[PDB]
RNA sequence: UAUCGAGAGGU
């Protein structure tokens, strides 16, 4: 019975239509895309030397916000569950980081793709720090001028936004439905005339505006919710949507499983 | 008739004057004139007007009780160090104030 | 001498609320030290539980003591004044 | 250092609302709850519970401090390796954390009276500020832009029990200041109860569930809908009606309104459920015969308190989901309504200048006890005050019932009739030491004036809303009168608190006594029977 | 990092604390997307008057969506409805309105929301600088009673005038207790011919 | 006791990787104060690893 | 300081889009048309890049410190 | 220093540095030096002279 | 200074379950559940789901508080049924309807490819 | 099995106040000084003025929580269109033969105004009232 | 070099001090020196003026927002706003951090804030440019 | 874990 109709797609964004759901799947799925998906993402900075102007924790914060390619981070395990001591090749990806300006003029711009992959849960896509292009250099991390070093070792865990806002693998999520207010949730402010002073959504084209004759339809409910979901890149759009069902699903699983056990 | 300034005594005998209702804003007046007990009935007005006029109400009791300790000496003592501390009160009380 | 006789009594036969704040706080005190409890305990332990049961059912061992500004004094026993 | 003095088991920190707690209690972090103590004696009750604190130890909550011997000895668990192996006896004393439900006296300053030290119930929290329900505010004057409140711990059974049994918030809900409540329903649940109760407010039934489960108090069975067919729909009046107990009785009548009231004003409830009525601060306020003094009175202060957090708990999901907001555009009156206000403050100020011709060709007339020059300025007074009164009622009445300010205005939440005025209409006359601006510069206000110049824009009539804007002229006069506020506020606080102070050194020793006299520390007689009654 | 308790403001005296903080999913969101970095309170605003906040959010939701610092030096020809005109032309409610939606249904708000970019300042009061408890600690050597100050693990000063609020409460245990057993009391030896603290007093 | 203001990595928990210093170790439960925010937590001492002359070692240091 | 990596309010990666800006601008395009180009469409995103101020810049003048 | 009362207080102040405004606005205050005591109100209105 | 790990929202304690439910009886046939480590997203989920059965007479729930990551429901069910079977019944409903639409954009997205 | 019924013209329809409910008034077509004054819900049950309406009013629809109905059971509504159920909160015995009974539903009013002969069986706590057509 | 100092000594501005201002008639912008012809309701309302039939103006102001100091700058539209608010603003803008100097990494100062990424304000003023508002937000 | 002052601030 759940309908689908994809009106976009490519690489960190898909926009589609989901139909014959109720509101709240189509908002439990909303969230689930943002705050539980998970992805990767440095998680531990080893600061070996840092002889620029910006502090520590500073640099530690952006390399956190670095998005990294998280494909195959599903069959990857998170660190508090994995029985080794500190972290390892099997729940966690190493990147390292060394930048130095040699000359006495000029300024040296550290990229974040100057991390280098080191070691990995082989032979997984899992660590590299995403790109647009090939000649992109990425998010800018740092600059150095003469005699001024950066060297870093970052360990990268698998974790989900609820725990930092680094680990989403969405931006915004765009969301909308009822375009012409047929169902009345929302009492709109208006001066004069409020059909003249409010915009049109840009999915009034898909829906029928009302009759001017036609009878409020008090049994009706939201059923056709449009929805954007934008991406950092570390997951494709359509993983992001993939992945946040299948999420929502081990969650009510857990639940069916110990309502099982409690017999 | 209202008037600026006061002499309660001299116009209270002015023949048309009710001498039986003329009041005066001035309760040290009043204690002179026409006694402690009218003082009493005066000094409470006088408060009532003040809390009253931006609409304010307080409890009768709370006044009452103030108007009573300013006259319960037989004379208007002041919410002063020279009214408060002119009492039988012990030492270590009134070199609290 | 400063004593006033039950028979002349004219003090309030009911519990003041500050003569119920000091008795519940007073014997919530003794029932800590292990005094004799009058009232069954059965779940609530806590010792001001167990003076507040006391005292439901008239069973607090105190009496107050009210002086009168001339300094005579009337003993009115919890067992007999009224709680609301 | 002897009538005021520095005291242990004391703290301090920022403070912060909360929704979702009872009237009575106040969240306290986590480490203040672990700095401060309770010296518990140890008996058969507790000693298990006690030595359980004591593994914890004075890190880990709930946990303990100290163990006290019956010699007085101290145990500083900070530094006793073997804890485990502490036997506690009968009669020794555990100093552990403070924990849920404790008393505590809790202060804001300034202390203007007796409910501005109250006792609340501990609940231990997360984060770092105290918490207070929103309907104890009032009574403490506080908020929460930077204010501070204090919190101190009774040390023994009897300290305690006078904290629950004397100075509890709810035994505090009314004052004998006034005979009538000091605590109330305030801001988000007043401004939304009003929009949840308003005749036309239909709740479907998925979500008059959640609102019903929201009520501690709710008996869990769900009252037929006002409409059944052809669907179930509940009113708001009706589910603010489950947050009322039963046996509550309240009627007010507003302008005279019938039983039929067709404007959906007055108050008729019966039976704790509401017949007719828009809820709003006439209702649930702190005013005297309301609602929340009625509950005290009918109910007790424990149901009573309860009520608030029931009215809160309803109001404010009902109002999460429904929303509120405020714009520029509830500023802006529409372009008739403008050359309404435009054209009478427009002939306001023509009658000034009559004034002015007559003033000066020695035709206006003298009010008794008043120079000319006074009856001159008060003449121009209530003319300009009077134009920005009407042009205020233009722009009220053309403020449509959606309009946000008027609903805030409307349920009494914040806001009052002058804001609409001058945000939308007219700012007004400027006032200085009572009178208009005055001729700071040798006659005249501004060197931008010719001299002797009583026009309006001379002396400080600000012409322009704060919509509008005013004019670098306007801005100054403005600004002068606007100073003289905080100089007022800065000089008479200190007026007023010796004023205080000396009532209370007059008044301190006055008791009464179990004769039914009021007397001083000297037994003398002030009153024969307390307020004569 | 900022947290409940700290404090902040816009630059038109429009001060306020944090109260709790959301993560992205549970905050209301316009059907863009776009969810609000901080939510003030509707009865902040109409009976300060403070005007200038909601022209500041208008002409910066402009400049933001055009590309350009807008211009709100007083005293000139700007007027909210110029604002709210380049507003409209850009695809918005002139006045600043968006229709949002709650976060935890997804249902649309009943009401819209002025919503929009405002300068906001940190503000140099946190609460972790000023939260502050004590059970016992140091004296003053004079008089033995706790010190002054946060700084040094003082206790609070309990003044006049809570003492006359314990008075009117009549709780004399607790203010009793207050005074004595949590300040500076003392046992001394009195001499009970004259009266006199000049009792030679050996213990052991 | 011999690892008091000893440098520490924990091995278990959620503060796995992190990096502190024993500040109170009175017995089983220490007190690690943790490097990477300003806080001293509470851990059981099988969770730690010390640092020694050869690489990170368990309490057998 | 120096350009944020992401949004504040909705997490849109702009911390590779500042050299890109600051060239648009050598161009000649003006501030709104190259957020446009970079596709940076909702206005909490052009807030970040349109109001940030490159304070490193200053900070590196100062002849570093070893 | 032998007459430091008589002498005027806080002519000197350390230098303000939170902010940058805050930096300005320090080097530009000036000060009238009546007290305290003596409440009055005149010399603390906004005078007409002042714009 | 007070704040806790953000790690509490989601990981579960081991001496604290899950689910735990209790009844009601202040009415026929209605059980308390209480969810530890769960959200909005889960409880109305649920919430709707259960309250178009025919056999669900009263579903809801609350976040009592915002900072602590739990969340309490209320479910009656007719005599029929038995509420924590309604319960079972809603996340295998739930788990399918996913299933379903999983399926369905994967076939969309490669027809759009 | 019901305590009052019969047809009302339309006089009056207030809106004005409300976007979701309007104010009537209606005069029995076989009986004046027999008026209705009732709130209704827009949405649910528009009405238009001169609109005819049959109106009952009963104390029960059988022919204490509630539950959303089961399609197996019937009731009095399946044959009308519109149903309140609310609370009597005043049965006023006037003179002459002016009675009136006011009802609240949830704050949707009605005054009906009429003899005792016709409203002597509405003195009740609660009543449904049934609109058809 | 011809700036400020060159229009001072050429006639077209001076200075006045409170004194030689009580002799002076100033005009508040150069438009108010000539009569006019609006009825625009959205802008705001000018004096009228209307007490002397012809004014003899012998100064104009340069800007009125110039009457403002450091701190009351900062304000986007000060001219809106109830004037109370104007003064608390004037206050807290003092306890904003932002960055104090450039060089805070040199100095040891007692105490020192720094804002992670300030941020110039979308709505500025332009006595701002003077102040460096947009250069240390 | 000082004392006496001063200055700037918070509600
Ligand atoms: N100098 C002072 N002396 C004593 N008490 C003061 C004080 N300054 C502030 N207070 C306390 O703080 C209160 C001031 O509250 P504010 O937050 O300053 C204004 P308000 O009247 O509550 O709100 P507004 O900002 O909406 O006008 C006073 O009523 C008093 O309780
Ligand atoms: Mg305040
Ligand atoms: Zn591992
Ligand atoms: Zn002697
Ligand atoms: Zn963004």
């Amino acid at each position: 019975e759940p309908k689908v109709n994809i009106i976009n797609a490519q690489d960190d964004e898909v926009e589609l239509m989901l139909s014959d759901v109720n509101l709240s799947l189509a908002n439990s799925l909303r969230r689930t895309m943002l705050a539980e998906v998970p992805t990767l993402a440095i998680d531990l900075v080893e600061i070996k030397m840092n002889t620029s102007v910006l502090a520590d924790e500073f640099i530690s914060h952006r390399l956190g916000l670095i998005p990294l390619v998280s494909e195959d981070v599903e069959e990857m395990k998170y660190s508090r569950d994995c029985t080794c001591e500190d972290y390892c090749d099997e729940c966690s990806v190493v990147l390292e980081l060394s930048a130095r300006h040699e000359g006495e003029e000029g300024t040296t711009d550290v990229y974040s793709s100057s991390l280098i992959k080191v070691s990995g849960p082989g032979n997984l896509n899992v660590g590299e720090p995403v790109r647009r292009d090939d000649y992109d250099q990425g998010i800018l991390l740092c600059k150095l001028r003469n005699h001024q070093e950066l060297n870093i070792r970052c360990i990268a865990k698998k974790g989900i936004a609820k725990e930092h806002a680094k680990w989403s693998p969405c931006s915004a999520i765009a969301f909308e439905y009822d375009p012409h207010n047929k169902l009345k949730h929302t009492d709109f402010w208006f001066e004069v005339d409020a059909k003249k002073e409010w915009p049109d959504s840009k999915y009034a084209t898909w829906e029928e505006p009302p009759k001017p004759g036609e009878v409020f339809d008090y049994k009706a409910k939201p059923n056709r919710f449009y929805m954007t979901v934008e991406t950092t890149g570390s997951l494709k759009a359509n993983q992001v949507f993939s992945r946040g069902i299948k999420t929502l699903q081990e969650k009510l699983a857990n639940v069916l499983f110990e309502l099982e056990n409690s017999r | 008739l209202e008037t600026d300034g006061i002499n309660l005594a001299e116009v209270m005998a002015v023949p048309g004057v009710d001498s039986s209702r003329t009041y005066s804003n001035s309760f040290v007046e009043i204690l002179s004139v026409l006694g402690i007990e009218a003082t009493r009935s005066s000094l409470y007005k006088e408060i009532l007007n003040v809390i009253a006029f931006d609409g304010s109400y307080v409890n009768y009791r709370h006044m009452a009780l103030l108007v009573d300790v300013m006259t319960s000496r037989g004379y208007l003592m002041a919410i002063t160090r020279h009214g408060i501390n002119r009492a039988d009160t012990g030492a270590l009380m009134r070199c609290s104030f | 001498e400063l004593a006033i006789l039950k028979e002349e009594r004219t003090t309030t036969p009911y519990l003041t609320k500050y003569e119920r704040a000091r008795i519940l706080g007073t014997r919530a005190l003794q029932i800590s030290m292990n005094a004799p409890v009058l009232v069954d305990i059965e779940g609530e332990t806590d010792p001001l539980q167990i003076a507040m049961k006391e005292l439901s059912q008239r069973k607090i061992p105190l009496v107050i003591r009210r002086y009168l500004p001339d300094g005579s004094y009337e003993d009115w026993g919890c067992d007999e004044l009224i709680v609301d | 250092n002897l009538m005021g003095k520095r005291v242990d088991f004391s703290a301090r920190t920022v403070i912060s609302g909360d929704p979702n707690l009872e009237l009575d209690q106040v969240g306290v972090p986590i480490s203040i709850a672990k700095t401060l103590s309770y010296p518990e004696t140890v008996t058969q009750y507790n000693i298990h519970r006690l030595t359980e604190y004591v593994r914890n130890g004075p890190n880990e909550h709930p946990g303990a401090k100290y163990v006290i011997r019956d010699n007085g000895d101290r145990i500083d668990l900070r530094y006793h390796k073997r804890a485990g192996d502490i036997v506690l006896q009968y009669g020794w004393k555990v100093e552990r954390h403070l924990m849920d439900d404790d008393p505590v006296l809790f202060n804001r300053q300034p202390s203007l009276h007796k409910m501005s030290m109250m006792a609340h119930r501990v609940k231990v929290m997360p984060y770092s500020t105290f918490r207070l329900n929103l309907s104890v505010t009032s009574p403490y004057n506080a908020d929460f832009d930077g204010d501070e409140m204090n919190l101190h711990v009774p040390q023994s059974e009897e300290t305690r029990a006078e904290l629950s049994q004397l100075c509890a918030v709810p035994l505090q809900i009314v004052s004998p200041q006034s005979n009538k409540p000091v605590m109330g329903i305030v801001q988000d649940t007043l401004c939304g109860v009003r929009k949840m109760t308003l005749r036309d407010t239909f709740i479907e039934y998925e979500q008059v569930m959640n609102m019903l489960f929201w009520v501690p108090s709710w008996d869990g069975v769900v009252p037929q809908p006002a409409i059944l067919k052809p669907k179930p729909l509940w009113t708001g009046k009706q589910l603010l009606s489950i947050a009322i107990p039963s046996g509550i009785h309240l009627q007010r009548t507003d302008g005279g309104n019938s039983l039929l009231s067709p404007k959906d004003n007055g108050m008729l409830i019966v039976d704790g459920k509401v017949m007719f009525g828009v809820v709003d601060k006439k209702t649930v306020g702190s005013g005297g015969g309301g609602l929340i003094h009625t509950v005290m009175r009918e109910k007790g202060p424990k149901i009573c308190a309860e009520l608030f957090g029931n009215i809160q708990k309803v109001v404010n999901y009902w109002l999460l989901h429904n929303g509120f907001s405020i714009g520029i555009g509830d500023a802006i009156a529409d372009a008739s309504t403008m050359k309404e206000i435009t054209h009478a403050i427009s002939s306001a100020k023509e009658q000034v200048q009559e004034i002015i011709y007559k003033a000066q060709h020695n035709e206006l007339e003298l009010k008794p006890g008043m120079t000319l020059r006074e009856s001159f300025e008060g003449e121009v007074s209530r003319t300009l005050n009077d134009a920005r009164d009407s042009a205020g009622r233009s722009a009220e009445m053309n403020l449509k019932d959606l309009n946000n300010v008027k609903q805030m205005v409307s349920a009494g939440s914040k806001g009052s009739f002058i804001n609409i005025a001058q945000m939308s209409a007219c700012v007004g006359q400027q006032m200085v030491e009572g009178k208009r601006i005055a001729f700071g510069f040798a006659d005249r206000s501004l060197p931008h004036f010719t001299k002797d110049d009583f026009s309006p824009e001379s002396k400080g009539f600000v012409e322009n809303s704060y919509l509008r804007g005013l004019t670098p002229q306007e801005f100054f006069f403005h600004a002068m009168a606007g100073r003289e506020g905080l100089i007022d506020t800065a000089v008479k606080t200190a007026e007023t608190g010796y004023i205080q102070r000396r009532l209370v050194k007059a008044l301190e020793d006055i008791m009464v006594h179990y004769d039914g006299t009021t007397r001083n520390s000297l037994g003398d007689i002030i009153q024969f029977l307390y307020g004569e009654d | 990092v900022p947290q409940i308790g700290d404090k902040f403001a816009s630059r038109h005296g429009q001060k306020g604390t944090i109260g709790v903080t959301y993560r992205h999913e549970d905050m209301p969101f316009s059907a863009e997307g776009i969810v609000p970095d901080l939510i003030i309170n509707p009865h902040a605003i109409p009976s300060r008057m403070t005007v200038a906040h909601l022209i500041e959010c208008l002409l910066s939701k402009v400049g933001s969506i055009r590309g350009y610092e807008g211009d709100a030096t007083p005293f000139t020809d700007l007027t909210v409805d110029a604002v709210s005109n380049l507003l409209r032309d850009n695809g918005y409610q002139s006045r600043g309105f968006e229709v949002m939606y709650n976060g935890h249904t997804g249902k649309k708000l009943m009401a819209q929301v002025f919503f929009g970019p405002t300068y906001y300042q940190r503000l140099r009061h946190m609460v972790d600088d000023k939260i502050h408890a004590r059970a016992r600690g140091p004296v003053q050597v004079l008089t033995r009673q706790p010190v002054e100050g946060r700084s040094r693990d003082g206790g609070l000063r309990f003044g006049e005038m809570e003492r006359d609020c314990m008075i009117a409460h009549g709780a004399a245990g607790f203010l009793k207790e207050r005074l004595m057993e949590a300040s500076d009391a003392f046992r001394v030896h009195v001499c009970g011919i004259c009266g006199l603290m000049s009792v030679i007093a050996n213990l052991k | 006791d011999p690892t008091l203001n000893k440098t520490v990595k924990i091995r278990q928990g959620g503060y796995k990787g992190k990096i502190g210093i024993v500040k109170e170790a009175n017995g089983d439960r220490f007190r690690v104060e943790l490097h990477n925010p300003n806080k001293t937590i509470p851990i059981p001492c099988s969770f730690l690893l010390i640092e020694s002359t050869h690489g990170w070692v368990p309490y057998e240091d | 300081m120096i350009i944020p990596v992401r949004c504040f309010s909705c997490g849109k990666v702009v911390g590779d889009k500042w050299d890109a800006y600051l060239r648009l601008l050598e161009e000649g395009k003006q501030e709104g048309d190259a957020l446009d180009e970079l596709k940076l469409k909702r206005y909490c995103c052009r807030r970040m890049v349109l109001t940030h101020v490159d304070l490193i810049e200053k900070f590196l003048r100062y002849n570093p410190l070893e | 220093q032998k007459k430091a009362m008589s002498s005027r207080a806080g002519v000197s102040q350390v230098l303000n540095r939170y902010t940058y405004s805050s930096t300005l606005s320090h080097l530009r205050r000036t000060n009238t030096p009546i007290g305290r005591d003596g409440k009055l109100a005149k010399p603390r209105q906004l005078h007409n002279t002042h714009w | 200074m007070n704040a806790p790990d953000r790690f509490e929202l989601f990981i579960l304690p081991d001496d604290v379950p899950k689910l735990k439910i209790t009844p009601d009886s202040r009415v026929p046939n209605c059980i308390i559940i209480k969810f530890e480590r769960e959200d909005h997203t889960l409880a109305n989920l649920l919430r709707e789901e259960l309250a178009l059965y025919p056999d669900v007479t009263f579903v809801a729930y609350k976040v009592e508080h915002p900072l602590f990551a739990n969340f309490v429901m209320r479910l009656q069910t007719e005599e029929g049924t038995r509420p924590k079977q309604a319960l079972e019944r809603a996340c295998a409903s739930i788990i399918n309807k996913l299933k379903t639409l999983d399926h369905k954009f994967n076939e969309e997205w490669n027809i759009k490819n | 099995s019901a305590l009052f019924d019969d047809i009302f013209t339309v006089q009056t329809v207030d809106n004005g106040r409300y976007n979701k409910v309007s104010r009537i008034i209606g005069i029995s077509t076989t009986n004046s000084a027999i008026k209705l004054t009732l709130d209704i819900n827009n949405e649910m049950f528009p009405v238009s003025q001169d609109d005819s309406l049959t109106v009952t009013l009963a104390n029960s629809l059988s022919l204490k929580s509630w539950r959303p109905p089961k399609p197996t059971d019937k009731s009095l509504a399946d044959d009308y269109d519109y149903v309140m159920f609310g609370t009597v909160y005043k049965f006023e015995e006037g003179d002459e033969d002016k009675i009136k009974v006011y009802v609240s539903f949830g704050g949707l009013l009605m005054c009906l105004e009429g003899g005792y002969k016709s409203l002597a069986s509405l003195k009740q706590d609660n009543l449904y009232i049934l609109i058809r057509r | 070099v011809y700036g400020w100092s060159s229009l001072v000594t050429s006639g077209v501005i001076e200075y006045v001090d409170g004194e030689e201002e009580e002799t002076i008639m100033i005009a508040m912008t150069p438009e108010d020196l000539q009569t006019r012809s609006l009825n625009d309701t959205a802008k705001r309302i000018k004096p009228e003026m209307s007490t002397s039939s012809h004014h003899t103006f012998t100064h104009c102001e340069i800007h009125p927002s110039m009457i403002l100091g450091v701190a009351a700058s900062i304000i986007p539209f000060p001219d809106h706003n109830q004037s109370p608010r104007n003064t608390y603003q004037s206050a807290m803008g003092k306890q904003a951090m932002g960055v104090f100097l450039t060089n805070y990494n040199v100095r040891m100062d007692t105490m020192a804030n720094i804002l992670y990424y300030p941020q110039k304000p979308l709505a500025k003023t332009q006595a701002m440019e003077y102040l460096k508002f947009r250069e240390l937000p």
